[PDB]
RNA sequence: UGGCACCUCGAUGUCGGCUCGUCGCAUCCUGGGGCUGAAGAAGGUCCCAAGGGUUGGGCUGUUCGCCCAUUAAAGCGGCACGCGAGCUGGGUUCAGAACGUCGUGAGACAGUUCGGUCUCUAUCCGCUACGGGCGCAGGAGAAUUGAGGGGAGUUGCUCCUAGUACGAGAGGACCGGAGUGAACGGACCGCUGGUCUCCCUGCUGUCGUACCAACGGCACAUGCAGGGUAGCUAUGUCCGGAACGGAUAACCGCUGAAAGCAUCUAAGCGGGAAGCCAGCCCCAAGAUGAGUUCUCCCACUGUUCAGGUAAGACUCCCGGAAGACCACCGGGUUAAGAGGCCAGGCGUGCACGCAUAGCAAUGUGUUCAGCGGACUGGUGCUCAUCAGUCGAGGUCUUGACCA
RNA sequence: ACCCUCGUUAAGGAACUUUGCAAUCUCACCCCGUAACUUCGGAAGAAGGGGUCCCCACGCUUCGCGUGGGGCGCAGUGAA
RNA sequence: UGCCGGCAUGAGUAACGAUAAAAGAAGUGAGAAUCUUCUUCGCCGUAAGGACAAGGGUUCCUGGGGAAGGGUCGUCCGCCC
């Protein structure tokens, strides 16, 4: 059993304007609460370990 | 579809056969650390359960017991659990992130106190 | 869009019950000699009163209540959910300490008639 | 020609004496707030704006739009049509007497691209056996070689409808004391705490 | 409603097995014989007409054997409540014998009836009806 | 039903059945019209365009077909007599066997009969969707009027001037009227129900607590009997095609020409139901045929070269009856957003201790509450210190216009 | 979405369709109870009726049932 | 529409294998979720036990290292010494 086999390709042209509607996001926003720069989506450090207070430990 | 909150991904029946040997891990120890949504669905175990645990009955001792089974579970929540925090309803533990698996991604706090 | 930061919720409690005006009955209270009967229409009025000769039974949750937990048996079975709130209908009769079953609805036995079902519900077998 | 306001909540209620079936709906009253005249910006027009918010943190921009002879808070905004009404704010109770037959809209429910089975609600093909089908599929949808577009019709899976449904006509219940209320019958769209523009008789004599 | 259908004791003519399958309608109480009508459902009402499998029969009084004839019904299981916030309903119902042209053989009902058929231009419909 | 054998045998597999069906009209049932040897009731043939729509049983593989009742009536020619990149083979038309005559026998028959695998990782054109962007020239949150792309229509039945015009008698209208129904658009949870895979009670068998009232692991990922909210959808309930203007075909005129009479003289105009403009909604002035408004940043200098200074988009933390991702929403503390705790229903319906009849299985009492997955909420506690990315001031020309 | 797998239904129980394969339903032990046909040994271990757990005056009782007053639940070999 | 040798594309999707639950403390170190010392869970246990029969011949160990393999990989192998 076998569904239509591939017969035409598709090299070139195409399989070019296919990175670009994903890609990566492109990010660099944030640079940590105070000290250094970590930060993430909204989330402290290791460094300094904190957004504004006491948290997780160097 | 439907929403509203509160699901299961991991067993149906690790509804009340599961943190009785992964949450238990904080009676005598308290590392506990266990996914980014059970926890969130835990509090409505841990500091829920308390108020049949200010003092100590026996009722109040059934599905308290044997519900974690252990010992700690019944003797230690009577004085040193519900009284380490009888002054705040809610509210308690900070359970966050720790540093994930690195590979895939899933955090797992550990819960600890002072 | 209706949600932001407002608790409306006097009309669906509150204008609900600016129209009520009633303390209904309240007994689920089973196997009564004699109860309550609907205003019927048919004629201009001849507001006559012999709906059903229920056993009163049930409860419901607000402006529906499936009140009828009752039919018969020269009809086989025939229940037919009518509406607590109304204001047509005889205002009510209550009688029986009552061997209660379950109270509320049932929907099973309703067809183990025999003779043995007066008003009580317990059983050897 | 009136009133736009929010959804949210229904239930059945007490109609001369008996219970029927009801549908309920909240408001409060934006007021108008903008008002041009017929010269550019076309025909007559007014902006609804206004329900219950905090725009503050909001942003910088909108505020301004913020400014007339009114103050608080908005949260939407959306526009009605022609017509002529006083400067006050959104109701049913206002100057047009009690019992009409208002028109209200809905937009959607939450769903997600899914099979034209709901899109017709028949998928006929009886299939049980082979399974190769789970009566889902309606099937057939083709001919020879002789072209093939697709049509434009097919409604395959895509995305949904908050577009407008414009329920026309919908009773009225009973007018209470409050800061206003308003109720009607008969399902009513929009999900939940919709919005809907709410609109006069169009029926067609 | 619906074909076959399974029920208890009919219009107390004999037997206690009866049938009915086909349904018949035009709107009226008993009009006559004509070529129509309606029916273009996928079950009945109450006080209908319905063309129902006679299948059975009455002992020897004035009904046959074999029978068959454009039979009736009482009420169905399907639909409609009591508007008073309420509902009438069975899971089960009977027949009466109703002549074909529309002329209600009613004998005497037994049993409780409806009193639902009080707009279903009863006529004949409720007179010695037992229970209401 | 075919005459042709032109490319299709580097191979395009009968027919029919469900469903999707969408085209055409010559119109299968409405509509307004010609006539009717038609009084009415109801038809008999024809004119015009699509606005819609057209059943269930019996057999078959059925195209077809007739038999039963319906249906306003059950179409005709579409599409390799639609289509397995659906299934089905069911007939029969693949190899087995039997019958009927036959060839001497092996064997022959769109003659009859019994069973008799059935495809296949969808790049895609294209279509139902959501996003990455580019965009009519400063950058932006959002609110807007629009070509137009689609959705967008069927019908029996009571009562009334109706027991009338008509009909010598049975019976019964051109107009519409409130009224009962169908497959058929959605909606909505709060009349009806299921669904609930963890909240409870009921029971056999096995174990862990030594052991017991008392409970848990296994019996589909609740074992078995039942119950269940937030949600979903049908049998749940409401609404769905009806005013009306331009202008039709069938038809009816005002003056009646040219052949001095008349006919709708196409020389002035009207009455004409359904299509078409329109009236209900999405989309959408990026339809490159760039439409309008509320709204935010800047008076400086250095890598035909040139800065120290942003508000709006955003990583996002906890969440949405919103979902793959994601366009829309709620808090980031000037703090009530998910969870715990708490007033209350909720369902297992009267938990546990203890005393007793006493052989005691069990029962009574304190408890219609104990027990309660997302419930109107409350508590700002389990979480919220903070930290970042477009770091910028209207292109050419001529006009309404400003001192 | 859909998809294989499982369970529970208001309204009719095969009208579905080539025909209930499938699906899904359904068939305890003890006792009494039991046909047209029939080489009578059968067709039926048919259909159908009561119980089978518990306190007890009581057996071959180191294990069943049993004349009885009665106990829990809507239902009792009750899950398979 | 050849044949082998290599590059291919179907495309990064379908898929990791019978859907017969697992959390973690801790050893180690290069970080550890699937090793190791271990309390809790559950599936089979007329089995998916152990011995004899055929087979593979190097399985078992004192253990050791990722080039590669065990269709993730890994500080585990019965890879390789």
């Amino acid at each position: 059993a076998k569904h239509p086999v591939p017969k035409k390709k598709t090299s070139k042209s195409k399989r070019d304007m296919r990175r670009s509607h994903h890609a990566l996001t492109a990010p660099n926003l944030t640079e940590c609460p105070q000290c250094h720069g970590k930060k993430l989506s909204h989330h402290i450090c290791p460094n300094c370990g904190y957004y504004d207070g006491r948290q997780v430990l160097a | 579809h439907g929403k509203a909150g509160r699901k299961l991904n991991r067993n149906s029946s690790a509804r009340v056969a599961l943190a009785r040997a992964q949450a238990t891990a904080l009676l005598r120890e308290g590392r506990i650390q266990t996914t980014l949504t059970k926890a969130k669905e835990l509090r409505p175990f841990v500091e829920q359960l308390i108020t049949t645990a200010k003092g100590g009955d026996l009722h109040s001792r059934r599905l308290v017991a044997q519900d974690i089974h252990d010992k700690d579970v019944v003797r230690k929540v009577m004085d040193e659990v519900a009284p380490k925090y009888a002054e705040r309803p809610g509210g308690y533990t900070r359970i966050l992130r720790v540093g994930t698996r690195r590979g895939d991604g899933v955090t797992m706090a550990l819960i600890e106190l002072v | 869009q209706t949600h932001i930061k407002i608790n409306r919720g006097e009309l669906l409690r509150g204008i609900e019950q600016d129209h009520t005006r009633q303390l209904p009955d309240f007994r689920p209270g089973d196997t009564v000699r004699v109860d309550t009967k609907v205003r019927e229409g048919n004629r201009t009025r001849s507001q006559a009163f012999e709906g059903v000769v229920i056993a009163i039974n049930g409860s419901g949750s607000r402006k529906s209540f499936t009140v009828r937990k009752i039919s018969f048996g020269e009809g086989v079975e025939r229940v037919f959910p009518f509406a607590s709130p109304l204001v047509n209908q005889v205002t009510i009769v209550e009688r029986g300490k009552v061997r209660r079953a379950k109270l509320y609805y049932l929907r099973e036995l309703r067809g183990k008639a025999a003779r043995i079902k007066s008003d009580r519900s317990r059983v050897m077998k | 020609m009136k009133g736009i306001l929010g959804t949210k909540i229904g239930m059945t209620q007490i109609w001369k004496n008996d219970r029927a079936i009801p549908v309920t709906v909240v408001l409060a009253g934006p007021c108008p707030i903008v008002q041009r005249k017929t010269a550019q910006t076309d025909g007559y027009e007014a902006v609804q704006i206004g329900y219950a918010p905090k725009a503050e943190r909001k942003v910088n921009k909108p505020m301004q739009g913020h400014f007339a002879k009114a103050g608080v808070a908005p949260t939407r905004i959306l526009r009605e049509f022609r017509g002529f009404a006083p400067d006050g704010d959104s109701v049913n109770v206002d100057i047009f007497a009690e019992g009409e037959k208002i028109d209200a809209t809905g937009t959607s429910k939450g769903k997600g691209t899914q099979g034209v089975m709901k899109r017709w609600n028949f998928a006929g093909g009886p299939a049980s056996h082979g399974s190769k089908k789970w009566h889902r599929r309606p099937g057939s949808i083709g001919q020879r070689k002789t072209p093939g577009r697709v049509y434009k019709g097919k409604r395959m899976a895509g995305h949904m409808g908050m577009e407008r449904v414009t329920v026309q006509n919908l009773e009225v219940v009973e007018i209470r004391a409050g800061e206003n209320l308003i109720l009607v019958k008969g399902a009513i769209p929009g999900a939940n705490g919709g919005l809907v523009v709410l609109r006069s008789a169009a029926k067609a004599s | 409603i619906m074909p076959q259908s399974r029920l208890d004791v009919a219009d107390n003519s004999g037997a206690r097995e009866i049938m009915c399958i086909r349904v018949l309608n035009s709107g009226i109480g008993g009009k006559g014989l004509t070529t129509g009508g309606g029916g273009n459902k996928r079950y009945a009402h109450v006080g209908d007409i319905i063309v129902a499998s006679v299948k059975d029969a009455a002992p020897r009084g004035a009904v046959k054997a074999g029978d068959v004839v454009k039979a009736v019904v009482v009420r169905t299981s399907h639909a409609i409540k009591r508007a008073d916030g309420s509902t009438i309903r069975f899971d089960r119902n009977a027949a009466v014998i109703i002549n074909n042209q529309g002329e209600p053989r009613g004998t005497r009902v037994f049993g409780p009836v409806a009193r639902e058929l009080r707009d279903r231009r009863f006529m004949k419909i409720v007179s010695l009806a037992p229970e209401v």
